[PDB]
C-alpha cells in the first residue's frame, strides 16, 4: 500500500479582485429644465 | 382653383388658398417666420451616478 501523505488532491480557489472593483456607472443628462425660465418658440401672429 | 391648377414647377413650393391663408400670405410677404425657434442653448451636463 501507498500513502496519499505526498501525492494529496489539491483543491482551487480564485483570488476574486471583486473587493477592489470599479462599479457600474449610470448616466444622467442634466435637462435644461423649462422650470426655470427656458425660452419658447416664437408662434407669431398678425395684426391686420 | 384647384390643385391640379398650379403649374407643376410652383408646387415645389408653399402653395397658399385665400382667403383661408391671408395671415400666412402676409408673413410671407413680410419675410418673417410664422415659427420662429428658441435660441439653442448647450448641450446638457452629464451626470455620474454608480449603482
Amino acid at each position: 500500500v501507498r500513502e496519499p501523505g505526498s501525492q494529496a488532491c489539491l483543491a482551487i480557489d480564485p483570488l476574486v479582485g471583486e473587493e477592489g472593483g470599479a462599479a457600474v456607472a449610470k448616466l444622467e443628462p442634466h435637462l435644461q429644465p423649462r422650470g426655470q425660465p427656458a425660452p419658447q418658440p416664437l408662434h407669431t401672429l398678425v395684426l391686420a | 382653383a384647384k390643385k391640379e391648377h398650379v403649374p407643376t414647377w410652383l408646387q415645389n413650393t408653399h402653395v397658399y388658398s385665400w382667403p383661408k391663408n391671408k395671415k400666412n400670405i402676409l408673413l410671407r410677404l413680410l419675410r418673417e417666420e410664422e415659427f420662429v425657434a428658441p435660441p439653442r442653448g448647450p448641450l446638457p451636463t452629464l451626470q455620474v451616478v454608480p449603482l
